[PDB]
């Protein structure tokens, strides 16, 4: 059920970096879960990771420097809405 | 001397933000400019990706647009700056999702009153960004964006194409759209309304008294969330779908050349350069659909705000390969859905959503038997005419449709409201047939008699598109 998405402006990409968007209901206690479970499948198959932010407030979820390789791992975590990888705004 | 832009922005009959705080999400500022200082506090929030005069100059700018002493909308109002764009004006989404949310948080801890929060930024179309934005709105929080500059439908940009943001493009001093280069402004559904965006005096970040000419749609919003603080201190308890309507209401009418846009983004981009307020009064809007599609069983729907009434449902292809449209009920609460047909590009679907408090109103329907339904009952007004088909080929308060198609009348108890049904015929297989309501009626709905292309409402004028044709115009006004 969980979704991919990224920039369709390709210039305009930010690969290695992911919102993890959890489903609208999520507390911050599973979200902060969630993204422990993601580091450490991730080591498990040797992979860094970094968690930058959790989110809590608007969205639940959190935001992860990793390699894309693990997005199919990240996908099926518990509670995941869908993952965007992160892209470029501009001064208008 | 007044300043075009400011000029622009007041209406015809005039005579300031501070029970407001603007946000604002930018560049770094120079605060202590004397345009802006005392007025605009640094939360030195920052979050911005690797590359003070050139750093500060956007945000300094629009800082002084929204509120500055000499050459701001509303002079003196209170803002909170959030940096989110580096030196070269480059921010991340996640960046700007991390400062929505401290904004949120900020509310949560110290609570005040109406928020606007201005993001004069844009990157490609982005579900979460777009969600963030939708979440910060529904918690009661207004938000207002750049189009973009990119001369380009605005849907394809996010925070531009996000549900629920005031989005605004820019026009110059001859209520133009604006050229930047080759590009210029957006255009589109996704477009609420423009507001001066050329040549736009205001804090230069080169010298504390300094002043500079900036041009974007960056700019526009400014105005708009200037305009915006000013309506929300004056009326402090407005919801987003009022604030909107005000917006619409008070700004002048077809002024923009269309030519200026590709032709299939004319009907879709509203004709609107935002301006200052100058008894109830019926307020309604029109809100077109994102395109179904050319799947053959492909539905547009077309949606109002929680506290707007829908009072009549129109659609429109370009092709004129359509099966109507229908209102009907989802979550307690009507909407109109739009119908392709087999073989058919797509279509929109067309709400005109009004303010209409204490209004019972309901649809009446009937099958193919021409086919007719009526508002029966008494003390009812009809506001709308609606109707769809499923083959491929075809009175007071009464609808009347081809004899093989389905016709939906919209029907409301409102004793305040006087309705009058207006229709103009032209023979000729002309390509535009209209007819307008008289000043001070509204257009409640907007249908042609039973090849149309189909029917929408532009401000309360009823638009009837054909590949005699009659315009059929219902004009509702408080009594």
């Amino acid at each position: 059920t969980a979704t991919f998405h990224r920039c369709a402006k390709d210039p305009w990409r930010l690969p290695g970096t992911y919102v993890v968007v959890l489903k609208e209901e999520t507390h911050l206690s599973q979200s902060e879960r969630t993204a422990r479970r993601l580091q450490a499948q991730a080591a498990r198959r040797g992979y860094l990771t970094k968690i930058l932010h959790v989110f809590h407030g608007l969205l639940p979820g959190f935001l992860v420097k990793m390699s894309g390789d693990l997005l199919e791992l990240a996908l099926k975590l518990p509670h995941v809405d869908y993952i965007e990888e992160d892209s470029s705004v501009f001064a208008q | 001397s007044i300043p075009w832009n400011l000029e622009r922005i007041t209406p015809p009959r005039y005579r300031g933000g501070s029970l407001v705080e603007v946000y604002l999400l930018d560049t770094s500022i120079q605060s202590d400019h004397r345009e802006i200082e005392g007025r605009v506090m640094v939360t030195d929030f920052e979050n911005v990706p690797e590359e003070a005069s050139k750093c500060d100059s956007h945000g300094t700018h629009l800082a002084g647009v929204v509120s500055g002493r000499d050459a701001g909308v509303a002079k003196g109002a209170s803002m909170r700056s959030l940096r989110v764009l580096n030196c070269q004006g480059k921010g991340t989404v996640s960046g700007t999702l991390i400062g929505l949310e401290f904004i949120r948080k900020s509310q949560l801890v110290q609570p005040v009153g109406p928020l606007v929060v201005l993001l004069p930024l844009a990157g490609g179309y982005s579900r979460v960004l777009n969600a963030a934005c939708q979440r910060l709105a529904r918690a009661g929080v207004v938000l207002v964006t750049a189009a973009g500059n990119f001369r380009d439908d605005a849907c394809l940009y996010s925070p531009a194409s996000a549900p629920e943001v005031i989005t605004v493009g820019a026009t110059n001093a001859q209520d133009q759209p604006v050229t930047l280069g080759t590009l210029g402004t957006n255009f589109g559904r996704c477009v609420d309304l423009f507001a001066p965006g050329e040549d736009i005096i205001g804090a230069s970040s080169d010298c504390s008294t300094c002043f500079v000419s900036q041009s974007g749609t960056s700019q526009a919003a400014a105005h708009v969330a200037g305009i915006a603080a000013m309506m929300l201190s004056a009326e402090p308890e407005l919801t987003l779908a009022e604030l909107r309507q005000r917006l619409i209401h008070f700004s002048a009418k077809d002024v923009i050349n269309e030519a200026w846009f590709p032709e299939d983004q004319r009907v879709l981009t509203p004709n609107l350069v935002a301006a200052l307020p100058p008894g109830w009064q019926l307020f309604c809007r029109t809100v077109w659909s994102a395109h179904s599609g050319p799947t053959r069983m492909a539905t547009a729907v077309a949606r109002c705000a929680p506290d707007e009434e829908l009072l009549s449902c129109s659609s429109f292809s370009r092709s004129g390969k359509r099966r109507g449209e229908r209102m009907e009920a989802q979550g307690g609460k009507l909407v109109c859905r739009a119908h392709n047909a087999f073989g058919g590009e797509g279509v929109y679907a067309i709400a005109r959503c009004c303010l209409l408090p204490q209004a019972n109103c309901s649809v009446h329907t009937a099958p193919p038997a021409g086919t007719r339904v009526h508002c029966h009952q008494q003390g009812h007004v009809l506001t709308g005419c609606s109707s769809h088909w499923e083959v491929e080929d075809l009175q007071p308060n009464q609808c009347v449709g081809h004899r093989e198609a389905s016709i939906h009348a919209s029907c409301c108890h409102a004793p305040g409201l006087e309705c009058k049904v207006k229709e103009h015929g032209i023979p000729a297989p002309q390509e535009q047939v209209t007819v307008a309501c008289e000043e001070g009626w509204t257009l409640t709905g907007c249908s042609a008699l039973p090849h149309v292309l189909g029917a929408y409402a532009v401000d309360n004028t009823c638009v009837v598109r054909s590949r005699a044709v009659t315009a059929v115009a219902i004009c509702c006004r408080s009594r």
